[PDB]
RNA sequence: GGAUUUUUGGAGCAGGGAGCCACGCAUCGACCUGGUAUUGCAGUACCUCCAGGAACGGUGC
């Protein structure tokens, strides 16, 4: 096998996925400036669009139509450029042949589907216009990655954290409304204002589930930005910053849960047979809360608009809430891409019961119309 | 019972089956009885060994059933 | 009286331990006469229920899916969490 | 007071796994409400026992050896 | 019904029932519990009053319970006696 | 068909000495020769044995009703 | 005999020295002062024989039905 | 007589109950029903050989209890009357 | 349909034996089953079931003789129908042994066909040879042998052989 | 004719005569092995016999996947990864493809329960020394082109290539 | 409304010792080397026999 052909046919490959990624970009770019807008508060360095070209959802001059098939493409574009790295990895990884191409000449064939086959497994399922998803990911499904409360992003579902979280009180005054004014506390409320005493086994329990909760909903919602990129930075944050925690007055807290006076005495501290048991027992602990403060601070919006529908359904009437329902599952199940006589009849023998067994075992009301189905098309 | 009708409803569907002693089944379900006495067809059984073996046709007895997977096909009886 | 104590459940997530020592983690969903259960999105545990081990929480999991369990082989059940909105 | 659905494995050679990892091999002449079987030219798992009744309750499972 | 309780082999349960009279059960779990029958019924549940349990992990172990009701499956054998006296 | 207990009503009347096979106890079987059978199979054995198949011992029991709760299996023996 | 059931045989042996084995393998000799419907047994002068030798003399003595594997008369 | 119908009464009573696989659960009875199927609140549970673990809520299939440890100040002979 | 083979190593386990017959004849067609027994009467051999006609005359030609676990196996058609392939499903000579019928020239020939019909042990009458080298006379001393042959090159893309029925 | 989830949910799936779970995806011309994850591990083995495939690679992490049935394709190259994709692989039947050079072969070292293997009428089965280089190279193989591996062939591909 | 498929139980109990490595007893099964018998058209508890090997597997105490 010539190695020539092999990565001709990546590069090739590669620059197929390109044009396809860059085609939905093209058609309606908030694809684009949705994430990257993401993008913008978790590295800040990167540079966004101007403004109008986001609101008027255009790229040059043209203004495109405005779109779950946003998010729906988003995760499509995510397996495409799972494809596109695998690619590129492999890659990074005459006559004699001429002669046997020889082989096998009495062949009969037509041969049109070397870059027909994959342009086409690329592009934007049915005969013609049904589906939007590529053949590559014609069985890829949103609903079996976000529940119908969640709206593929709009909102996150914090109802069932709001029970868990009754458990875990072991009462019940507290309310979805204060249990979201809990969750508002995730960089020092959730530290040293926490809602129950950071040792206790329910609450870390807790804390874990919502966190990893929170996380997978994250990058559920942005596909397209890279999760790896975002989990490494947040770790590396963890490890090189998180005496980072400072007061003019008590000094440096330590995630031990207690201050010290100066740097000096925290660093000697952090040898100490105390904070290697701690640190040993509760890093896993510590480590999610952490990742819970920060996802949820990536995701402030979500969060208000999540406390708004909140609000909202509960100043509804009972009408009011069940239309609403109403709606939010039909955007969970709407497809991605839109395209007299009494006597008489006795006399005449009709509304008779009968059933005619070759057509669909179906029902004929009187004698003369199924004499009649005799002679008939179906 | 309701769990009885749901069972009822995966007659025709690959179901997967722990018996009282742990060897798990999985295969086509043909019939459900009300006791959860169950016949299922063109099996897979793995032991609590972890070796498997093939059978073309079974039948359980509902009591040393201690659980069945059925498929999520079904999830869509939310009325109880 | 009320019959409601299983009935109040329903649509939460669930901790169910069985008679050989499982857990089973579920949405219970729907129970009847003999406590036969429906437990959606249901996962199997076996070394640990966590709360918060600084180790790992989670060893032998295991994904189901879908499950009825028989009420002979059920000892108890425990409110996990809150039902999934969906 | 239902009946076990087993007219179809009547006559038919059959694979018993009983309770405490017992095994025996028959063919079915007979049941009743409870499951309990009347198997004929069974052999325990291997001698030969002759024609036997199995008590439903300590059944475990059956296997056809032959199609149904 | 009463009849079955008064005669038969649950008489033991009634003759201790009416004497308050000590009575020990061996139990499933190999324990057992020595005391007074205050109520029971036809599975052998019982409540029962100033119970001492017993049972061996050899060594041999007691504990008082003053108040306490035993499901009936866990019976094996209820023995009377004179054990009261 | 032949139906279970008419089996047994069968073992009755020839009294064939008959070997049951006991639930969950796989080291003793218990054998003898029905007289007698009730609706809970609560079977009342002549001149009784208890077999133990890792001892090879016989223990003798003269008149016996088993308790149904402990049938596995019944079968016919020559002896 | 012409056919002697479960329930008039253990009727028979009422007043009479019985034995019983339990299926945990204890086994209670003493005179049956009587059996109800569901084989609940009552012993009075029990003797407990365990591994088939006397071990305890317990007097009068219930006996749950569930437990018991066989009766003997002796 | 049916002894379960004085279990039923006992409703805001806490209690230790020691079930048959050995587990030992102490807290505040809210409901048995009729097949001694038992609910609990302000639950410690400890399984055999664990360290205790607490819950919220608890509820037991009732065949799976073994016996019940009544407060000491309960009035039984209250109880029995029907 | 099916494929009678003897002169099998009767040393192999019986479930290694069917699962190396499966892998062997799968490359002609779909195998159904294989009965194989190591009784003394069935030891040795083994018949192997195919979905298509054509797998099995295939699976005849090319293996007869294949060295298996040692020795070189004998192949045959069966006697009769398979009870899976009669349950599949649903005259008095049938099946015949002597196909007469033509369909089969191009330069074919009388030692061409007398070859193929030699493979077969029944080789017993061959007539192609006129300027025809086009109408073939195949007596088959048996059945299996002429369904052998005739179950070989059972479609010589179409040629017709019409056993004398 | 791409492998797809949709080809493969209409094909022919059946218990076979070796009692084994297999999944028939004979005869349709495919090219490249590829979008397995759909079969949901289901299979004891897969039947893709008489198909054009040229690599045998692509494959997803299939636990259950015991028996490969590749007869009458165009199997030039073994790929690298196959054990981390297939830890179970015991037999593998790959008779008339195109495996031409020894070396190809040697990624079949890497499969630890593989102890069924057929190569025949590949070119390679007449290169000198063919069966000696794949039982010293292979020894996890116990039934190698339907003939036992013998000891003193084990030995004797010790001496040559020690 | 305690008698075989659920809620009045067939449960209960038994493992460390020796220097990371190795392990008592009983039953059954393939199983592995040699050698040897059979050439038989079937739908199957298993399937030749003879000698040697088991740092093999399962179950119970």
């Amino acid at each position: 096998e010539t190695i020539l052909e092999q990565q001709r046919r990546y590069h090739e490959e590669k620059e197929r996925l390109m044009d396809v990624m860059a085609k939905e970009m093209l058609t309606k770019k908030s694809t684009l400036r949705d994430q990257i807008n993401s993008d913008h508060r978790t590295r800040a360095m990167q540079d966004r669009y101007m403004e109008v070209s986001g609101n008027l959802r255009d790229l040059y001059d043209d203004k495109d139509g405005l779109r779950a098939e946003f998010y729906n493409r988003l995760k499509q574009i995510k397996e495409f450029h799972r494809k596109h790295p695998n690619e590129i990895c492999v890659p990074m990884s005459l006559k004699a042949r001429e002669n046997p191409s020889e082989e096998a000449q009495n062949l009969v064939e037509f041969t049109d589907e070397e870059g027909y086959g994959r342009y086409l497994d690329l592009h934007d399922y049915i005969n013609l216009k049904a589906s939007e998803k590529l053949d590559y990911i014609t069985y890829l499904s949103i609903f079996d990655q976000l529940f119908d409360i969640p709206k593929e992003r709009k909102n996150a579902e914090y109802k069932r954290y709001l029970e868990m979280l009754l458990e875990y009180l072991q009462d019940y005054t507290d309310r979805v409304k204060p249990l979201q004014d809990q969750n508002e506390l995730f960089f020092e409320k959730k530290w040293e204002n926490g809602t129950f005493p950071g040792w206790p086994k329910e609450t870390s329990s807790a804390l874990t589930h919502a966190g990893a909760h929170l996380d997978l909903s994250a990058f559920s919602s942005w596909e397209e930005l890279a999760s790896l990129g975002l989990d490494r930075l947040k770790s590396a944050l963890l490890a090189l910053g998180l005496g980072t925690l400072e007061e003019r007055a008590q000094r440096l807290f330590s995630t031990k849960s207690l201050e010290s006076l100066d740097t000096s005495l925290f660093a000697k501290n952090p040898k100490s047979k105390g904070t290697k048991r701690d640190t040993e027992r509760n890093k896993d602990i510590a480590f999610l809360e952490a990742q819970i403060y920060e996802y949820v601070e990536i995701l402030g919006e979500q969060r208000h608009l999540t406390h708004e529908n909140v609000q909202r359904k509960q100043a509804r009437t009972g009408e009011e809430r069940e239309e609403e329902e109403e709606e939010q599952i039909s955007e969970s199940e709407s497809e991605d891409e839109e395209n007299i006589p009494y006597w008489l009849y006795k006399l005449h023998g009709l509304n008779i019961n009968y059933n005619c067994e070759i057509c669909g075992n179906y029902t004929y009301r009187g004698p003369k119309a199924f004499q009649r189905h005799f002679a008939e098309w179906r | 019972g309701v769990p009885i009708k749901v069972l009822h409803e995966a007659e025709g569907h690959i179901v997967t089956c722990e018996t009282n002693t742990g060897e798990v089944y999985r295969g086509k379900l043909i019939e459900a009885e009300d006791n959860m006495n169950c016949q299922m067809s063109n099996i897979t059984v793995t032991y609590r060994d972890g070796r498997v073996a093939q059978l073309e046709q079974v039948y359980i007895r509902g009591s040393k059933i201690r659980f069945l997977i059925l498929p999520d096909m079904l999830k869509n009886m939310l009325k109880s | 009286g009320k019959s409601s104590k299983m009935l109040q459940h329903i649509d939460y997530r669930m901790r169910c331990i069985l008679q050989d020592g499982r857990i089973f983690i579920g949405t219970f969903k729907a129970f009847d006469k003999h406590m036969n259960l429906i437990l959606c999105d249901c996962d199997e545990f076996r070394k640990i229920k966590p709360k918060n081990s600084k180790q790992a929480e989670r060893e032998e999991k295991r994904v189901l899916g879908l499950v009825l369990l028989r009420g002979e082989n059920l000892v108890s059940m425990t409110v996990e969490g809150p039902p999934p909105k969906d | 007071a239902h009946p076990p659905e087993l007219k179809k494995f009547m006559d038919k050679k059959l694979s018993l796994k009983l309770n405490g990892g017992r095994h025996v091999q028959g063919i079915l002449r007979g049941f009743d409400p409870f499951m309990n079987l009347v198997i004929d030219e069974c052999v325990e798992m291997q001698n030969n026992i002759g024609m036997v009744v199995i008590r439903g309750n300590s059944i475990i499972m059956l296997e056809a050896l032959e199609r149904v | 019904e009463e009849e079955e309780f008064n005669t038969g082999p649950l008489s033991v349960l009634t003759q201790s029932v009416k004497n308050n009279t000590q009575v020990l059960i061996n139990c499933r779990n190999n324990k057992k519990l020595l005391g007074r029958v205050k109520a029971f019924d036809r599975h052998c549940n019982m409540v029962l009053e100033n119970v001492k349990e017993m049972w061996t992990e050899p060594v041999n172990k007691d504990r008082y319970i003053s108040k306490m009701f035993l499901r009936g499956d866990s019976v094996i054998v209820v023995l009377r006696n004179p054990l009261i006296a | 068909m032949v139906q279970p207990i008419n089996l047994i009503f069968r073992y009755l009347q020839n009294r064939s000495r008959i070997q049951v096979w006991l639930y969950e106890q796989v080291n003793m079987r218990i054998e003898g020769c029905i007289i007698g059978f009730d609706e809970y199979m609560n079977l009342v054995l002549d001149d009784a044995e208890e077999i133990h198949s890792k001892t090879k011992s016989r223990k003798q029991l003269g008149r016996i009703m088993l308790k149904g709760d402990n049938i596995t299996l019944l079968q016919s023996v020559s002896n | 005999s012409l056919p002697l059931n479960p329930k008039p045989f253990l009727n028979g042996l009422t007043g009479k020295p019985v034995m019983v084995k339990l299926k945990w393998g204890m086994e209670y000799k003493g005179y049956l002062v009587s059996v109800d419907g569901y084989m609940n047994m009552q012993l009075a002068n029990t003797e407990e024989y365990i591994d088939g030798a006397l071990s305890g003399h317990l007097g009068e003595v219930l006996i749950r039905c569930n437990n018991v594997l066989y009766i003997r008369g002796v | 007589m049916k002894l379960v119908r004085f279990l039923m009464k006992l409703s805001h009573e806490t209690v230790t109950i020691e079930l048959k696989n050995g587990t030992q659960v102490h807290g505040t009875i809210t409901g048995v029903d009729v097949s001694m199927n038992t609910h609990l609140k302000a639950v410690k549970m400890t399984l055999k050989n664990r360290e205790p673990v607490q819950l919220e809520t608890l509820s037991i299939r009732g065949n799976n209890i073994r016996y019940f440890i009544l407060p000491d100040s309960l009035p039984l002979d209250t109880l029995l009357v029907d | 349909h099916t494929i009678y083979i003897n002169n099998m190593n009767d040393k192999i386990k019986k479930e290694e034996l069917k699962r190396s017959l499966y892998a062997l004849f799968s490359q002609f067609g779909h195998v159904v089953d294989i009965v194989a027994l190591k009784t003394m009467k069935m030891r040795g051999q083994a018949f192997v079931i195919f979905k298509e006609l054509g797998s099995s005359t295939n699976a005849l030609r090319q293996l007869q003789g294949f060295p298996f676990y040692g020795k070189p196996m004998r192949i045959q058609y069966a006697k009769t129908d398979s009870d899976i392939i009669s349950k599949m499903r649903g005259p008095d000579y049938p099946p015949n042994y002597i196909l007469f019928l033509n369909n089969l020239p191009e330069e074919t020939n009388e030692m061409m066909l007398s070859m193929l019909f030699n493979q077969f042990p029944g080789f017993k009458e061959v007539r192609l040879v006129p300027g025809r080298h086009d109408i073939a006379f195949v007596e088959f001393e048996n059945d299996g042998q002429a369904g052998a042959a005739r179950d070989a090159l059972q479609g010589f893309k179409a040629m017709k052989i019409t056993y004398a029925k | 004719v791409k492998l797809t989830a949709e080809l493969i949910e209409q094909a022919a799936q059946y218990t076979n005569a070796v009692r084994d779970r297999e999944l028939d995806l004979r005869g349709y011309k495919i090219p490249v092995i590829e979008n397995l994850g759909a079969t949901l591990d289901q299979f004891d083995a897969i039947d893709f016999s008489d198909n054009e495939i040229r690599k045998l690679d692509g494959f997803p992490l299939l636990r259950r996947l015991k028996t490969l049935l590749v007869n009458n394709n165009r199997i030039c190259r073994i790929g690298e990864g196959l054990d981390q994709a297939l830890p179970c692989l015991t037999e593998l039947i790959l008779t008339n493809n195109s495996l031409v050079e020894l070396g190809d072969l040697d990624p079949l070292a890497s499969l630890k329960s593989l102890t069924y293997l057929s190569i025949l009428r590949n070119p390679v089965t007449n290169k000198k020394h063919y069966r000696l280089y794949v039982i010293y190279k292979v020894p996890q193989v116990r039934v190698l082109d339907f003939q036992k591996v013998k000891l003193k062939e084990r030995q004797e591909a010790e001496k040559m290539f020690k």
